[PDB]
DNA sequence: AAGCAGTAGAGCATGC
DNA sequence: TGCTCTACTGCTTCGATATCG
DNA sequence: AAGCAGTAGAGCA
DNA sequence: GCATGCTCTACTGCTTCGATATCG
């Protein structure tokens, strides 16, 4: 769906040792898992904010639920992120959080089973809103729960079956009794370790899948046929300045207005012209004269003729390349003609050329249309998916002019040296991960505003090198290509 | 932008001229002299009904234009000294004065263009990206006007005075006329 | 563009 | 004749705004 | 809305 | 027989939300 959210929620053992420092001097695990539910808070309220976020700890030794069973303690409910809840949260670190959460409501008690996973359906049931995704987190080092009763034991993988049934999903995020995987143990009938990605890659990201425009695509005059253009890159930047009052801090509610003809009163668009001025003359229009005077063309996409895949260089381009997909909702059959025009221009190697208006008033641009074919594997790789490429095209006067009159060639010895050079700086090049620095510093910069750990970090400057790094990895041959050829000999 | 036009007009039924000497430069008249181009140069030239013609010489009109350039620059400067030529090489010409006027042109800087007719060599309507000769359009004049324009492109600028030459047909849809003029970036 | 709520032009049914 | 300051000024570019699917 | 080189009219050799 | 009473898709339009064009 498009209005679908999703959801999770936090679930947190605090039995017996976990509150304990497990008779260790390096980590403890109560505040490591609320670290990272805090950053999991921190990530997502920037990244994607508006899915459904809870927390519920179990064992404690207060309760209270909807339904008051024992043991069982809810924190916050199913909503939006938000900054006084993590100002709520943020109170149970280190050992003095570990005594005021003991003063709070506890540690220690008869932890029960299964109906923890009962008030964790309890709450996502009473919702009302679309759900997409439903996984609940489990937060827990104990890897066989069962020690005295197995009654208990056939609850829970009964009750966890059950919540399978309906689509639920859980996946514990195992914690460690020595510092690493060692409880090698038999959850093979509940569930469906590494937390480095709950801590820290998802700093930014945004979520949606839409159309930006469906449109159709006519071969003679007479033939056409149904396509929606998608986009595939956009140049995300930052949110807008929402306009507040200084004392009380509402939204203004700014209205604009015009008048004051030399008469006060008011004014209207009826009343009023548009105008230009070219040395002495004005030339006086109307703004339905503005709005008809570019008009070339119904929009669609007319088809000009076939062309093969060399005249147009990848040097020419104008604008972020969409991505065209047929879909058989307003002509029933088209996933026919575009299957065989794919696969015939696929094996021949040829791409179409079409005039492209985009909407119901827009002066008409030339677009090539290239196509592309499908990647997968094993871990699925579908970083191609098929179908046509919209390269744009200048006219021209898009195309500038230069002063193109310079000529001096080059002696055949510093091509080797560079080439070693290169070679010696070689390596790929990415997949990801080259991220925004401005915009970075920005979403730090507002993250530490509302909760008041006032140290504004420094933005990791990804894309600056390390000239200190990349001399010694070059090796002392800069002063040699310099006195080659090119000294600078005063 | 500020620029200057001039217009020259050969072949009308009035010989007034800075130099007009005989049947030397004769019907020869320049509409609009060297003026930033206001809305009066659209005015005369939607006054341009007739042709009215009793041609007599062509390859002069040159030698005025830049006589005219001479006596207007004084302090000021063009970069460039654009002039085009637009006929259809139907009339008869004069190749007494060719060598000395290609050498003064070499010597004074012009960057010269022509425009040609209909046949360089079903519905030829405008411009449609298509051929160029009706059946067969040349005749002797046609072919001794392309041969000697030809001959003095190449020997003004090489291989691109081949080049310089451009039919009306084709330069609708291409600005082959806005060249050499912009100063780059 | 996607979603969703609403009302109207019409269709069957009954009357002094 | 030779050097210097500066007084804007086109040529850019983020950033705020009006429209459309 | 805001900074960066171009180009001449006085201030100074 | 013209006048009033239930009822079924379904056309227009409100709301959010992301992109694009325009101006300072």
């Amino acid at each position: 769906k498009y209005s679908g959210r999703d959801s999770l929620i936090f679930l947190v053992d605090a039995s017996k040792a976990m509150f304990e420092s497990q008779s260790e001097d390096e980590l403890t695990p109560f505040d490591m898992s609320i670290q990272c539910i805090q950053s999991v808070y921190i990530s997502k309220i920037i990244s994607s904010d508006r899915d459904l976020l809870a927390v519920v700890f179990y064992g404690t030794e207060k309760d209270k639920n909807s339904v008051n069973f024992k043991n069982i303690y809810v924190l916050q409910e199913l909503d939006n992120p938000g900054a006084k809840r993590i100002l709520e949260l943020d109170q149970f670190k280190g050992q003095q959080g570990q005594k005021r959460f003991q003063d709070m409501m506890g540690h220690g008690s008869d932890y029960s089973l299964s109906e923890v996973l009962w008030v964790c359906a309890n709450l996502f049931s009473d919702v009302q809103f679309k759900m997409s995704h439903k996984r609940i987190m489990l937060f827990t080092n104990e890897d066989n729960p069962h020690g005295n009763d197995s009654a208990k034991a056939s609850r829970a993988r009964t009750k966890a079956g059950d919540l399978r049934d309906t689509g639920i999903f859980l996946d514990l995020m195992h914690l460690k009794k020595p510092g690493g995987f060692d409880i090698s143990l038999f959850y093979r009938d509940i569930i469906s370790s590494k937390l480095e990605d709950l801590l820290r890659k998802v700093r930014a990201k945004e979520t949606r899948k839409r159309a930006l425009s469906r449109l159709k695509l006519k071969l003679n005059k007479d033939i056409v046929i149904s396509v929606g253009i998608y986009n595939l890159v956009q140049k995300a930047l930052k949110p807008p300045p929402i306009k507040l009052y200084r004392e009380t801090n509402e939204p203004v509610k700014t209205k604009t207005r015009t008048f004051n003809t030399s008469t006060g009163g008011l004014l209207l668009p009826s009343d009023t012209k548009r105008s230009q001025i070219y040395g002495s003359r004005q030339i006086i229009l109307e703004k339905e004269e503005t709005e008809e005077l570019k008009r070339f063309d119904d929009p669609g996409l007319m088809l000009m003729g076939f062309k093969p895949l060399v005249l147009l260089k990848k040097h020419h381009y104008l604008r972020p390349s969409l991505f065209v997909y047929p879909e058989e909702s307003l002509v029933i059959g088209s996933s026919t003609l575009f299957s065989a025009l794919l696969i015939k221009c696929l094996e021949k190697e040829v791409a179409a050329l079409c005039r492209y208006t985009p909407r119901r008033n827009i002066p008409p641009y030339f677009v090539a249309l290239v196509p592309q074919e499908e990647e997968l594997d094993d871990q699925k790789i579908q970083v191609t998916p098929p179908g046509f490429q919209l390269v744009f095209l200048p006219f021209a006067d898009d195309k500038r002019k230069m002063p193109f009159t310079e000529k001096i060639m080059a002696t055949p010895e510093q091509v080797g040296k560079m080439k070693a050079i290169v070679e010696k700086l070689r390596f790929t090049y990415r997949s990801d991960s080259f991220e925004n620095p401005v915009l970075q510093q920005h979403f730090r910069n507002l993250e530490a505003l509302a909760l008041d750990l006032m140290e504004p970090e420094q933005a990791v400057d990804l894309t600056l090198p390390k000239v200190e790094a990349m001399n010694k990895r070059l090796g002392s041959l800069v002063d040699e290509f310099k006195e080659l050829v090119y000294p600078p000999d005063y | 932008n500020k620029d200057e036009i001039a217009l020259v007009l050969f072949g009308t039924d009035g010989t007034d001229n800075p130099l007009s000497g005989g049947d030397q430069y004769q019907n020869i008249t320049v509409h609009r002299h060297l003026m930033l181009p206001d809305f009066d140069l659209l005015e005369d030239i939607e006054s341009k009904i007739q042709p009215g013609s009793q041609q007599a010489d062509f390859l002069d009109a040159l030698i005025v234009s830049m006589d005219v350039i001479q006596h207007e620059t004084i302090g000021k400067k063009f970069e460039k000294r654009h002039i085009e030529i637009f006929t259809d090489l139907s009339s008869r010409f004069s190749k007494s004065q060719l060598d000395i006027i290609i050498h003064s042109l070499k010597k004074c800087d012009i960057s010269l263009q022509f425009f040609l007719p209909f046949s360089l060599g079903g519905p030829f309507r405008l411009g449609g990206h298509g051929p160029s000769f009706p059946l067969k359009g040349i005749t002797e004049q046609q072919k001794e006007g392309l041969e000697i324009v030809k001959m003095v492109m190449i020997s003004l600028e090489g291989e691109d005075g081949l080049d310089e030459i451009y039919s009306f047909s084709e330069s609708l849809r291409k600005l082959c006329v806005f060249k050499k003029i912009e100063r780059h970036s």
